């Protein structure tokens, strides 16, 4: 969910990873975590 | 959480035990036993003990525990 | 006494752009001006007192 | 390809040897001839000229590995400038000696030092290694 | 094991409908490892570039093989040797043939 | 005393100072080795174009990283604590001397037998005799018998001072209302110098200590002459 | 608008900026004091006056460098700027109390400069030991002004510690555990716990000194049954934790800089790094009497303090080796910030090792109150804390400002400062071993060569400080605006652009479980 | 409030020469103060 | 195209080095600084009493 | 990092002025005090 | 045709070779340091005191005029 057309996602790719992977998710086609490939879709 | 208490167990508690084990295993050599003095407030015998010859304490150590009459 | 919290909620949520320290009205401005005048004036007096105490 | 401040939240282009395939093309907008070149790229690459292959590389990427990894003469500027400013420091120390420092104590006079040196040898200052140890008391000279 | 690692990576790049994102993810992940990829892995990545109509990424893959070899100057010319049949078949010019080593 | 361009400790005048020199050599070898190993490893990490940027497993290597340092610290601690307890051992002194710190000079009291006390002030630079050391000479030296165990008791009648003689391995704080003890034994006759070692105001730099170590018979006659 | 923004701030970034400006000004004062010290010692004889004016300069040098330069820059500046951004928080827990932590410091600094202007100053050392600091040997207002300076700096840091602990515990994304926060955030939480526990004990001790000076108490006066050594215990119970407070945020910045310029997504051995910082913080409370090995304590006490102090080398070593293991296999970028961090790893190690020499009470008899101690602490402070500050400053300046530095100038700055600090402090080891005391305005003639070289070093460091001011001017003068920053996926503080908007994370991050 | 480069600071960077003057006074006053304090203590 | 370092690097390195050595040698030897070196192998001891 | 070219480039001459003014702001006041120490 | 070179574990191989190199050097420096500093100091003190005559040392000092008490 977002009240705008982009939001920062933090992806904890595997349980108990200390490293969080951060990226902007934009309105439109699903994007993938650049570390694990997990799909995220914005719902403004 | 379990993760925090495991972190304390291995990161603080067992290291403490290891350090106290090292401390102890460095001061573990036998102390020089003191001259026997037949003090009336020590080696009390009001009734024989219910084991052995009645005159030896339960965890009697010949090296450091004298009898009423002195070291064995 | 009576519960007048609703009337104070209306006053402090009024859409007037005032910061919370001035939003009670004219008395807040007065108490703000007294406080800041004593602080700034007292600070100038503390500086004068250092000037004085810096010489025998 | 003009990169704008207001684009910080969008996927961006990088030349990094550890990130060889970046998130976007170097050049996104294509001229008529560049559009024809991308169509030609869908056919056999054997039919592309060397110039066409270089143009396809330069649309996708800004610098080659050889370009992004190149060495520079920057070390000359850094070492030389550091030595200049260290030299400038010696000017401050010359100024300080001339205009700030007065005479040093009379105990540094050559004759004082000669007498203090003998007195240190007479009291056998550091006779095992440090000082008197280096004096030959038999021959009356330094070892 | 080495053979199992190499087989996983060949399979990854050989997926017929591999997309551009997967091609990049693969190469950007692969270059993090303490190795220069075996020619069979590079061959499969270059054929993925062909299915994706991406000539430039094929050249870039050859550059990153050279880069991962570091001071070991014998590795890159060995890998190019092993890839020559694939380079000829797909019309892939090396970075050297394109002057991109200057 | 120190000499120009000196790198290390003043030569040892007492057996304990000899012990501290050998302990310092052992410790400094370890410091040199660890310093060197870290610099070398930095330089190794920074001199290759080869890369490995994926997640690396820590636990095996952390065993080495903890056990080896623990062993090295034990190898320092063992001789460190042997020397600590050796200085603390019972020795039976032949003589007790007191020193009182003052702004800015030392007084000495030798009261085993007679009431012998005196003040000990820095020789001003303008009054040094040829050959004498700036900021180190005193008017009245602390004459003591060589090759004898001496109990030194240290206090102050004003602010903190600290009574130090580096070549004997000595430094005892001078605290008003407190009597601190140390033992002094010189293997050699001579002159042994120290300087006040606790900030004590305007002339902290200018209240030194000079021990004069001589045969017992000379010390006895000096003592008698100082009453 | 200007007053509302800069005097009435409730914004973590602007308050961070106020702290960095305050710290930079303080660093110039501390540098000037350091040059007066080395001018006095740069040739044998007397330059300024006797030990009183000299020790006023030494005392002020230490208080300015520690309380007005390092703590405000590391905690107030980097901590306020980075901590909220690194956890996706919209500000600090107590954004108005945050502003009071900042505004207490100008008055604290004013009281210290007043101490030096009235009477003959506070020539006490930064430890302020009685009876020299008492109302007989330091009659008049100077020491009381120093005590009040410390009281205001203490309240500033206690309220700041409450703010950081609360923010770091309470304001992370709900999916983020403490074991998913960056090392810099851990380094600030641990430093804040040390401040919370240590500063109140200092406050109690200096309050007792105040009452001995002004209300006829005798806490430290043997005439009333007091003990000067009690003051030392209370001071050092604070003072050892204080040095871990000065280095911990530097350890956190070094972890980030080494990771970033190695091209890594993460530091080597994250949980080991957290363990090491918590271990150092804990051990730092049980070692204080290594500052008191010559006061006359019992041998078993000296044995305990020797042993407990040496234990700190184990967790500290895990951090040094973990930094080396972060470099291992990196795509190394030889940025100015990387040069600061690499100098840190080496020079901090040397100063840590001379600390281990000093931990040995037997050897400390001869090294205590000598320049060997001065060499130890300037390796860890003037080449450790300062190198971490300079590394963090050149790394994050473009985040804070939106502008780039000239990297060539920044490398020149590093090279000059590296030569100057080593030339200043390396020879002080020789002065310490050979017996030169601390807090001396003049030295026996034998010590002239190393004091001469040390003073020349200090002038090279001055040239570096002057160049740094020019480098910051050149960045604001030229206005090179940041475009792209690498590795934003593992450096959240950069992901809102350069500089970030006044309000960030108005909509919080999405992190699922 | 103004946002962006040169606007998130309590000093102006609109003119690099006015900025040099302000930075000179700022850092210069900090560096000068101890020399003038020593002068003050010597002149009593 | 050639940058600052390509154009000026050689001159900055040569001039900086020459200047630094010259001014430090002058400071060390020509303005009366007392280094107080070791008397060992240097000073002839002289009667003091 | 990448960045735009300077919006207000600082020429070598302008840099020599800034560096000179910066150094003088540190050196002249301290210099004046240290030169006059004997007078004090 | 070129031979297949080693392509895997090149960074690990370099690390293993050089860490062993550093260990071997550490042992060489410790042996050197034992010899040039530590043992040299023990032998300098042992040799100084072996036939040391404290009364003769004192007599030389006394005759040089160094003492207040003699
Ligand atoms: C950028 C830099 C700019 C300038 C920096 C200033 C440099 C100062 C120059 C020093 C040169 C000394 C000198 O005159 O040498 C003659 C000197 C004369 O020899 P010697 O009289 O036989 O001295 C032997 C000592 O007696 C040996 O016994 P001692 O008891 O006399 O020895 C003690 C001495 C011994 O220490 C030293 O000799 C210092 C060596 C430092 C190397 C740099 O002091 C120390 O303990 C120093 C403490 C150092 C702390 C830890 C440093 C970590 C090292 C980093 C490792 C990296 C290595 C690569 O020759 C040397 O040994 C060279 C030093
Ligand atoms: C012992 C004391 C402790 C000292 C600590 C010193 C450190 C304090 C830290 C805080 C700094 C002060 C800022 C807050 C309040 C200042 C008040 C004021 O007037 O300021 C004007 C002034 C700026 O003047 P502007 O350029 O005309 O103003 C532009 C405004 O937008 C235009 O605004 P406007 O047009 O509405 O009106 C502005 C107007 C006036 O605006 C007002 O309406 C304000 C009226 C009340 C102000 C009360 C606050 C006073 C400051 C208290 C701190 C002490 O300003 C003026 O032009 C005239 C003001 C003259 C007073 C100057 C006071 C500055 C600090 C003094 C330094 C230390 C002196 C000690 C002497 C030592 C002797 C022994 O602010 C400053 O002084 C800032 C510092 C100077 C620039 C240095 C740049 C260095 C860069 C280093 C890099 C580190 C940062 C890295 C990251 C950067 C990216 C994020
Ligand atoms: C940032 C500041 C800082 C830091 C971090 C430290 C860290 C340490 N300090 Fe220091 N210290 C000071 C600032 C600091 N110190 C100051 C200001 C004083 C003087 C106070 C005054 O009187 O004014 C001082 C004084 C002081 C004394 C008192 C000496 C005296 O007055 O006589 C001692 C005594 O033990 C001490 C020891 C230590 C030790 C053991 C560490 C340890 O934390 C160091 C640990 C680090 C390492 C050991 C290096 C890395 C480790 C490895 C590579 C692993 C392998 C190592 C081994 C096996 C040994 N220091
Ligand atoms: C952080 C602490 C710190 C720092 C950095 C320093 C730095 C320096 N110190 Fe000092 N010093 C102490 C803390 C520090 N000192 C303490 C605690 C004492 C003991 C006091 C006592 O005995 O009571 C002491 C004592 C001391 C003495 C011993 C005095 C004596 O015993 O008589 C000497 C002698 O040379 C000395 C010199 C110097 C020199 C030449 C520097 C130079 O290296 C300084 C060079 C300049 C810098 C390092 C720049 C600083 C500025 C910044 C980093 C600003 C950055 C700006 C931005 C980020 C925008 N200091
Ligand atoms: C190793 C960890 C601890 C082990 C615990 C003990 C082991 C054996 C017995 C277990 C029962 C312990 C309970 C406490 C009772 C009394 C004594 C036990 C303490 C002990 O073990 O003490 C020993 C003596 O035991 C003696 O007398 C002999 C004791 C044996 C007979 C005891 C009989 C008395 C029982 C009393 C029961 C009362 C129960 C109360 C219930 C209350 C409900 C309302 C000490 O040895 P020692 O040689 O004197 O000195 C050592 C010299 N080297
Ligand atoms: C010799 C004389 C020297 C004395 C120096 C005196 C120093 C300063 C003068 C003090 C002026 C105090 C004015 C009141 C301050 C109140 C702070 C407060 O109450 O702060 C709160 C947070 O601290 C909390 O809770 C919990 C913490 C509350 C702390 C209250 C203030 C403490 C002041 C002194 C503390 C010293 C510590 C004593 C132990 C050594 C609120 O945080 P804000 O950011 O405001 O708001 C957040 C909003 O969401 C609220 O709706
Ligand atoms: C709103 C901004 C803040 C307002 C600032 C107000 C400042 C004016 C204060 C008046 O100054 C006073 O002067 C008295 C002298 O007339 C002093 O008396 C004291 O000092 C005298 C000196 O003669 C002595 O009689 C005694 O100590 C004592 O009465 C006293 O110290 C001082 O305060
Ligand atoms: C007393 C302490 C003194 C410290 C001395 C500081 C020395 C200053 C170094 C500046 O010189 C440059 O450094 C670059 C790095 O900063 C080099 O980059 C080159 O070399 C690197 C490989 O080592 C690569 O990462 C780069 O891609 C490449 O361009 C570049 O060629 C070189 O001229
Ligand atoms: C003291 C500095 C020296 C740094 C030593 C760091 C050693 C780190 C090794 C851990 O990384 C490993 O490397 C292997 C490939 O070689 C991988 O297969 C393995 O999965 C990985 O965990
Ligand atoms: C630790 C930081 C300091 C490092 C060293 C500072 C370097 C010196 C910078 C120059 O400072 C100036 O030097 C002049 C002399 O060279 C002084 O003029 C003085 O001397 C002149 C020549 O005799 C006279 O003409 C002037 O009237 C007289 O004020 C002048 O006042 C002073 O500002
Ligand atoms: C009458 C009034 C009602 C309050 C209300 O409900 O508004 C009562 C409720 C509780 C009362 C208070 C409590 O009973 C406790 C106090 C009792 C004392 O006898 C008078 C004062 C005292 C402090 C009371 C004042 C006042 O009468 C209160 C406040
Ligand atoms: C258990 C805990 C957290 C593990 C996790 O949940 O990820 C880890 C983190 C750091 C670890 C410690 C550090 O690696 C330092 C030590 C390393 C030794 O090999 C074992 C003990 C040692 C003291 C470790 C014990 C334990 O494995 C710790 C404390
Ligand atoms: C967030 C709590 C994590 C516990 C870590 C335990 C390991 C460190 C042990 C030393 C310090 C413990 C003090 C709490
Ligand atoms: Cu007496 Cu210092
Ligand atoms: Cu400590
Ligand atoms: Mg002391
Ligand atoms: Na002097
Ligand atoms: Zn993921």
């Amino acid at each position: 969910p977002s009240i705008t057309n982009k939001r920062i996602v933090g992806c904890i790719c595997e349980e108990d990873n200390s490293t969080v992977i951060w990226f902007w998710l934009h309105k439109g086609e699903a994007q993938r975590c650049p570390s694990c490939g997990t799909h995220y879709k914005l719902v403004p | 959480g379990a993760r925090t208490w495991r972190f304390l167990t291995f990161g603080l508690a067992l290291p403490s035990v290891a350090l106290c084990t090292l401390n102890s295993w460095l001061h573990s050599g036998h102390r020089e036993r003191p001259a026997f003095i037949p003090y009336h407030h020590l080696r009390i015998r009001t009734k024989p003990f219910s084991w052995g010859d009645g005159n030896h304490t339960f965890f009697h150590n010949p090296r450091v525990n004298p009898l009423p009459t002195g070291y064995e | 006494f009576e519960n007048r919290v609703a009337e104070k909620q209306k006053l402090f949520q009024e859409d007037n752009g005032l910061p919370v320290h001035l939003k009670g009205g004219a008395t807040d401005n007065i108490l703000y001006r007294v406080t800041m005048t004593l602080c700034l004036g007292g600070t100038l007096y503390s500086l004068y007192c250092l000037g004085w105490a810096s010489f025998p | 390809s003009v990169v704008k401040s207001e684009d910080y939240a969008l996927p961006s282009y990088v030349d990094r040897r550890d990130y060889p395939l970046p998130d976007v093309a170097h050049v996104k907008n294509l001229s008529a001839s560049q559009k024809a070149l991308k169509e030609k790229e869908k056919a056999s690459w054997s039919s592309l000229s060397i110039d066409e292959k270089v143009e396809l590389y330069r649309l996708k990427f800004k610098e080659s590995f050889a370009e992004m990894n190149r060495s520079t003469n920057e070390w000359k500027t850094v070492v030389g400038a550091a030595m200049f400013f260290i030299g400038f420091t010696a000017l401050l120390l010359i100024w300080e000696k001339h205009y700030v420092y007065g005479p040093i104590p009379h105990t540094f006079e050559e004759e004082w030092v000669a007498k203090q040196t003998k007195r240190m040898l007479d009291m056998k200052v550091a006779p095992i290694q440090g000082f008197s140890a280096k004096w030959d008391y038999d021959k009356n000279e330094w070892k | 094991t080495d053979e199992e690692f190499d087989a996983r990576w060949v399979t990854y790049f050989n997926k017929p409908d591999i997309d551009a994102w997967e091609l990049r993810k693969g190469m950007n992940t692969l270059v993090g490892y303490d190795l220069v990829p075996e020619p069979k892995i590079i061959d499969a990545a270059l054929r993925a570039c062909r299915r994706l109509n991406d000539f430039a990424s094929a050249v870039r893959i050859l550059e990153v093989v050279k880069d991962k070899a570091g001071p070991h100057k014998e590795i890159y010319p060995y890998v190019i040797q092993e890839l020559r049949p694939t380079l000829n078949e797909l019309g892939i010019s090396t970075p050297e043939e394109l002057g991109l080593d200057k | 005393m120190a000499y120009p361009m000196q790198l290390g400790f003043q030569d040892a005048t007492s057996p304990i100072m000899e012990e501290l020199l050998h302990f310092h050599d052992h410790t400094l070898m370890i410091v040199f080795l660890i310093s060197s190993l870290v610099l070398y490893i930095i330089s190794l990490m920074l001199t290759t174009k080869l890369t490995h940027t994926s997640t690396m497993d820590a636990q095996e290597v952390e065993t080495i990283w903890t056990i080896l340092p623990a062993i090295i610290l034990i190898l320092i601690a063992l001789p460190s604590l042997r020397i600590l307890y050796m200085m603390d051992e019972i020795n039976n002194p032949s003589l007790t001397v007191k020193t009182m710190g003052h702004q800015w000079y030392w007084s000495y009291e030798y009261t085993d037998y007679e009431d012998l006390s005196f003040d000990s002030y820095m020789i001003p630079t303008s009054e040094l005799k040829p050959g004498e050391l700036r900021l180190l000479e005193v008017d009245n030296r602390v004459v003591l018998p060589m090759e004898m165990t001496i109990r030194m008791l240290v206090s102050s009648e004003d602010v903190l001072h600290s009574w130090a003689v580096p070549s004997l391995g000595l430094k005892t704080d001078a605290i008003p209302g407190r009597l601190n003890q140390t033992t002094l034994m010189s293997s050699r006759p001579g002159l042994y110098y120290g300087q006040c070692s606790e900030i004590c105001g305007s002339n902290h730099s200018f209240m030194p200590i000079v021990l004069e170590l001589v045969p017992l018979k000379y010390f006895e006659k000096w003592s008698a002459s100082m009453l | 608008m200007f007053i509302n923004r800069w005097l009435f701030s409730t914004n973590h970034k602007d308050i961070g900026t106020l702290y960095l400006l305050f710290g930079a000004w303080a660093g110039m004062v501390g540098t000037a004091l350091s040059l007066l010290i080395r001018a006095e010692l740069g040739q044998p004889g007397t330059l300024l006056g006797d030990d009183q004016i000299y020790n006023v300069v030494v005392t002020a040098h230490a208080f300015v460098m520690i309380f007005f330069m390092v703590m405000p820059i590391m905690i107030g500046g980097f901590g306020n700027w980075l901590v909220p951004l690194m956890i996706g928080a919209p500000d600090m827990a107590f954004p108005r109390m945050n502003n009071m932590s900042f505004w207490l410091l100008p008055p604290s600094f004013l009281l210290l400069l007043a101490s030096s202007m009235v009477e003959a100053g506070a020539g006490t050392g930064w430890t302020v030991y009685p009876p020299l600091a008492g109302n007989l040997a330091h009659a008049g207002a100077s020491v009381d002004l120093t005590i009040f300076s410390l009281h205001l700096a203490g309240v500033s840091s206690i309220l700041g510690a409450i703010n950081f602990i609360t923010t770091i515990i309470n304001m992370k994304p709900p999916a983020m555990s403490q074991y998913q926060t960056p090392l810099f955030v851990w380094s600030v939480m641990i430093t804040a716990v040390l401040l919370l526990l240590s500063l109140p004990v200092l406050a109690a001790g200096i309050t007792m000194l105040l009452t001995d000076r002004n209300l006829n108490t005798t806490f430290f006066d043997p005439a009333g049954g007091g003990d000067p050594i009690l003051y030392q215990h209370l001071f050092w119970f604070f003072g050892h934790p204080e040095v871990y407070i000065l280095i911990l945020p530097g350890f956190g910045m070094i972890s980030h800089i080494v990771t970033y310029y190695s091209g890594k997504k993460e530091p080597f051995g994250y949980m080991g790094m957290v363990w090491a910082m918590m271990s150092i913080g804990f051990l730092g409370f049980i070692v204080w009497a290594h500052h008191m090995f010559t006061v006359g304590m019992d041998v078993d006490t000296r044995a305990y303090f020797t042993s407990a102090t040496m234990i700190i080398a184990i967790p500290t070593g895990v951090k040094v080796f973990s930094w080396l293991a972060t470099l291992h296999g990196g795509n190394i970028k030889w940025s100015p910030a990387m040069m600061w961090a690499l100098g840190f790893i080496f020079l901090f190690t040397v100063g840590g090792l001379t600390g281990i020499v000093l931990a040995n009470s037997s050897l400390d008899i001869v090294l205590h109150d000598t320049y060997y101690v001065v060499a130890h602490f300037h390796y860890v402070l003037s080449m450790g804390a300062v190198f971490a500050i300079m590394g963090g400053f050149v790394h994050w300046f473009p985040l804070f400002s939106g502008y780039t530095l000239n990297d060539t100038w920044a490398k020149i700055h590093f090279a000059i400062m590296f030569v100057g600090v080593n030339m200043t402090f390396f020879p002080q080891h020789f002065l310490g071993l050979s017996g030169m005391p601390r807090r001396y305005s003049d030295y026996p003639d034998a010590y002239t060569m190393w004091n001469t070289i040390s003073s020349m070093g200090s002038f090279i460091s001055l040239t570096a400080v002057m160049l740094m001011v020019f480098i910051i001017w050149e960045a604001f003068a030229s206005k090179r605006e940041v475009l792209t920053v690498d590795l934003t996926t593992t450096n959240l503080e950069w992901l809102n652009g350069c500089p970030p908007p006044y309000h960030t994370f108005e909509e919080p991050t999405y992190v699922n479980l | 409030y103004e946002e962006g480069p040169g606007k998130n600071i309590p000093f102006s960077v609109e003119n690099k020469w006015r900025l040099l003057a302000m930075m000179t006074l700022f850092f210069g006053s900090g560096f000068a103060a101890p020399f003038f304090i020593v002068r003050h203590q010597l002149l009593k | 195209a050639p940058d600052f370092h390509d154009k000026y690097g050689n001159a900055v390195l040569a001039s900086g080095a020459t200047f630094c050595v010259a001014v430090w040698v002058y400071m060390a030897t020509q303005i009366g600084i007392e280094w107080n070196p070791s008397p060992v192998g240097r000073v002839t001891p002289k009667e003091w009493r | 990092i990448t960045a735009k070219p300077a919006k207000t480039p600082t020429s070598p001459k302008e840099q020599a002025i800034g560096l000179s003014v910066t150094f003088l702001s540190f050196l002249l006041p301290a210099g004046w005090v240290l030169y006059h120490l004997d007078n004090y | 045709a070129l031979a297949k070179p080693q392509m895997r574990g090149l960074l690990a191989r370099r690390l293993r070779f050089h860490i062993v190199g550093a260990f071997m050097v550490s042992l060489g420096f410790a042996t050197f340091y034992k010899f040039a500093v530590a043992e040299k100091r023990k032998k300098a003190y042992a040799d100084f005191y072996r036939n040391y005559d404290s009364m003769k040392d004192f007599e030389e000092m006394r005759k040089a005029g160094i003492f207040q008490s003699a």
